[PDB]
RNA sequence: CGCGACCUCAGAUCAGACGUGGCGACCCGCUGAAUUUAAGCAUAUUAGUCAGCGGAGGAGAAGAAACUAACCAGGAUUCCCU
RNA sequence: GGUGAAGAGACAUGAGAGGUGUAGAAUAAGUGGGAGGCCCCCGGCGCCCCCCCGGUGUCCCCGCGAGGGGCCCGGGGCGGGGUCCGCCGGCCCUGCGGGCCGCCGGUGAAAUACCACUACUCUGAUCGUUUUUUCACUGACCCGGUGAGGCGGGGGGGCGAG
């Protein structure tokens, strides 16, 4: 079964195809949108495993997200209150970067309903997710 | 990380190879079970080279 | 022949170690012996041998036993056909105040009993003593009802500071069924007492004589 | 360190043909080993050669 | 530098050899549209004549999809495998040549997925494979099979050892050629 | 050059479809403080609460075990007594 | 987050070997013991390479001879070289049909007229891997400028110069 081989391959790492084809997205999300449609699920392994069929009506949008902590947004960073509620450096958001990406793509494309997402690359200050979407 | 541990088993200091695998993968169970797979492959290498 | 090189590694099988030692020409007798390295093997200080073994056949070296006495071995001597003497003069098999002149060891094994444990060089005398090995303590035998034991030469492993002992695993003419049992009954204790830290990367070498002593995994 | 006079050799000197001595003398320098190839720093040197020896 | 398992994808076949391969295939292509329907309808009408239905012999034909090709390769029912070289995610068939090396199945790297697509009604097909062929064409197969396997299977050692790319751009080629010309020209500068 | 495929990627008052916006009693995901309490006060408490944002439905989320257990064993989810 | 090149470094591999002292005649061979190893020149047998043709059963020629015949079986003999691997015999298991003070007599290193288990590393240092030293490389990254306008190689080449 070919998909067994593909699965084992993605499970393994330390081959450069990731480095080759991550720039193919970092450049194009800055040439064209940071949120754009792809014409084929780059990992027909993982798309099908999550639940996908290339029957007409199925879309994937590949989307970039910027990674880091989450600095608490207040003016000049000194938050009024008792001093356990200070602190704006090391705060950590309460949802998976995958989830942030999923919701970004979903809110951008109405009339398309999410089904799941998965990871395709992670440069140094980014994460390159892609989202499977149904045309209901 | 596998190749480095293989070289350290080449020089044959297993009590350092284990520490290297542990400090990178995390659990002594996994390090113990993984040094065995790193051996029995290094062994195959030497055995099929002297062949 | 002036060859000492065992360039082999050598892996064939764990129990097939009987099918590769048979490099025979010697029309004299070939002492197909056995030994092992010295690296991480301290000749005297912290590591040494006490293990036991029993061969089937006496090789070219004289593997026979005789007196001492130290009772039940007076009867063993009179039964195994050697003149027996307690202390009268240390002239049975010595190297300086002797009676006859054969090979410096004059034999390759002499056991003990339980009146005292340093009386071997005082009863029959030196030999291995003069060679720096000690056949007086740690013999692991009393043999009051076993003479076939000594004529099959029940023997041991024991340290030495030069390199080591060297103990025979059979001959080529005799079958390899002999060699397989002999190696796997001798070096099991060697593997126990030398594979604790030294992981056996190199091999245990067979002094397969006539110009090609070798090794086998 | 290594004796600095190690790899300096006596490159030859020559006059115009219109003079009366052509092998004037010699001058030491090291060869190509680093980033200071000899002839590069050799061109631009200038001597003091007089009629009273040439 | 591309890795070995990617650089294997650049020693594709010789054009005329590929042309014999394709002219062979075009007598073997599967049934396309408006042929399927007519053959099946005629077969339905042959049912009343007891001479043909849906279940009846089909002469050997192509096997297109990657899953099917890999299945029959790992069952060793393949006599020839073709591989389009430009596939979108290379991980689709990066492993395949190694599989063919493991099981001694002849395999070749052709240019274009479009040609394999034209070998059916579809637009593209990652691989195709002959399992068996008509005996009269078996020899014509076997000659090309030998030509292929001479170059792609027996030298799996050098193929997997191969590296690629790493070819410096012409601007820098000339830029280094300047200094190499300078050093080659003026060498032996000192009386050494 | 020219032709023809596949791939990428475009515009269109092209053909047919669809989403935003409101209400918010209940539901879901985030953010989320201070009065106040400790007789003072900062850890704690008030509280994952009011305020803020996003998203729906007739109910929503849950749900068929990477579970409880330690027994002579139970056996998805929710709700009430305990 | 990459590349090369050189210098300082560790090491795994890796083809080639081991002379001389404190007791005696050699080196009395890292060591084990053989008072006798043969390095087996060796009758030659176990037996390889010609002839000899039982199945003149195989048949290239073939398509029909006619045989050079190539062949596969299997064969009562070394026609001839023989340590081409290796079991008996004879001899000083050849110091005297090579060859090697006698190990055991030097109280030694385990003694070495001999089989010889090991390796001290220096044997080409290939050949890999790794820590450092700098020098450079550009393809991610960043920087400017423009309506992204002659960039890097070359050549015709014309001008004159020497």
């Amino acid at each position: 079964g070919a998909y067994k081989y593909i699965q084992e391959l993605w499970r393994k790492k330390q081959s450069d195809v990731m480095r080759f084809l991550l720039r193919v997205r970092c450049w194009q999300y800055r040439q064209l949108s940071a949120l754009h449609r792809a014409p084929r699920p780059t990992r027909p392994d993982k798309a099908r495993r999550l639940g996908y069929k290339a029957k007409q009506g199925y879309v994937i949008y590949r989307i970039r997200v910027r990674r880091g902590g989450r600095k608490r947004p207040v003016p000049k960073g000194a938050t009024y209150g008792k001093p356990v509620h200070h602190g704006v450096n090391q705060l950590k958001f309460a949802r998976s970067l995958q989830s942030v990406a999923e919701e970004r793509a979903g809110r951008h494309c109405g009339a398309l309903r999410v089904l799941n997402s998965y990871w395709v690359g992670e440069d140094s200050t980014y994460k390159f997710f892609e989202v499977i979407l149904i045309d209901p | 990380y596998e190749r480095r541990a293989m070289e350290l088993l080449k020089v044959s200091k297993d009590k350092r190879a284990l520490k290297f695998i542990k400090k990178r993968v995390g659990t002594h169970i996994r390090a113990k079970r993984k040094r065995e797979e790193l051996s029995s492959v290094l062994a195959a290498m030497r055995k099929a080279a002297a062949k | 022949m002036s060859s000492k090189v065992s360039r082999d590694t050598l892996y064939e099988a764990v129990r097939e170690v009987l099918h590769g030692n048979q490099r025979k020409r010697r029309k004299f007798l070939e002492t197909v012996e056995l030994q092992i390295s010295l690296k991480n093997y301290d000749p005297q200080k912290d590591k040494r041998f006490s293990g036991t073994v029993r061969l089937k056949s006496t090789p070219r070296p004289k593997f026979s036993v005789c007196v001492l006495g130290d009772q039940q071995h007076c009867d063993e001597a009179k039964a195994v056909d050697i003149p027996h003497m307690d202390i009268e003069a240390l002239k049975k098999l010595n190297k300086n105040k002797k009676l006859v002149k054969k090979l410096a060891k004059k034999y390759d094994a002499f056991l003990a009993s339980e009146s005292l444990i340093k009386q071997i060089p005082r009863i029959l005398g030196p030999g291995l003593n003069k060679a720096g090995k000690f056949p007086s303590l740690l013999t692991h035998n009393e043999n009051m009802v076993a003479k076939v034991d000594e004529v099959k030469s029940t023997i041991k492993f024991q340290m030495k500071k030069v390199l080591c002992l060297a103990v025979a695993v059979g001959h080529v003419k005799m079958t390899d069924d002999e060699l397989v049992y002999n190696i796997h009954l001798a070096v099991n204790f060697l593997v126990s007492l030398l594979k604790k830290n030294w992981q056996n990367v190199r091999a245990l070498y067979i002094k397969s004589t006539m110009g090609k002593p070798q090794r086998l995994y | 360190v290594v004796d600095p006079f190690s790899k300096k050799d006596w490159y030859d000197v020559k006059a115009p043909a219109m003079f009366n001595i052509r092998n004037i003398g010699k001058t030491l320098v090291t060869r190509t080993q680093g980033t200071k190839i000899a002839s590069d720093g050799l061109k631009g040197r200038v001597f003091e050669v007089s009629l009273a020896d040439l | 530098k591309v890795p070995p398992a990617i650089n294997q994808f650049t020693q594709a076949l010789d054009r005329q050899t590929a042309t014999q391969l394709l002219k062979l295939a075009h007598k073997y292509r599967p049934e396309t549209k408006q042929e399927k329907k007519q053959r099946l309808l005629a077969r339905a009408e042959k049912k009343a004549a007891g001479k043909g239905d849906v279940p009846t012999k089909r002469p050997p034909v192509l096997r297109a999809g990657v899953n099917t090709v890999t299945t029959l390769v790992e069952n060793k029912k393949a006599q020839l495998v073709v591989i389009a070289h430009d596939v979108d995610p290379i991980e689709l068939v990066v492993f395949l040549p190694a599989l063919c090396r493991k099981m001694g199945v002849p395999y070749c790297i052709i240019k274009g997925k479009a040609r394999l697509g034209r070998l059916v009604h579809r637009k593209t097909c990652t691989t195709v494979a002959f399992t068996q062929v008509n005996s009269e064409d078996k020899g014509a197969l076997a000659k090309l099979v030998e030509a292929i396997r001479t170059n792609y299977n027996d030298r799996y050692d050098e193929i997997r050892r191969h590296w690629g790319g790493n070819v410096l751009g012409p601007k820098s080629v000339a830029r280094i050629a300047k200094l190499e010309k300078a050093k080659a020209k003026e060498l032996a500068t000192k009386l050494g």
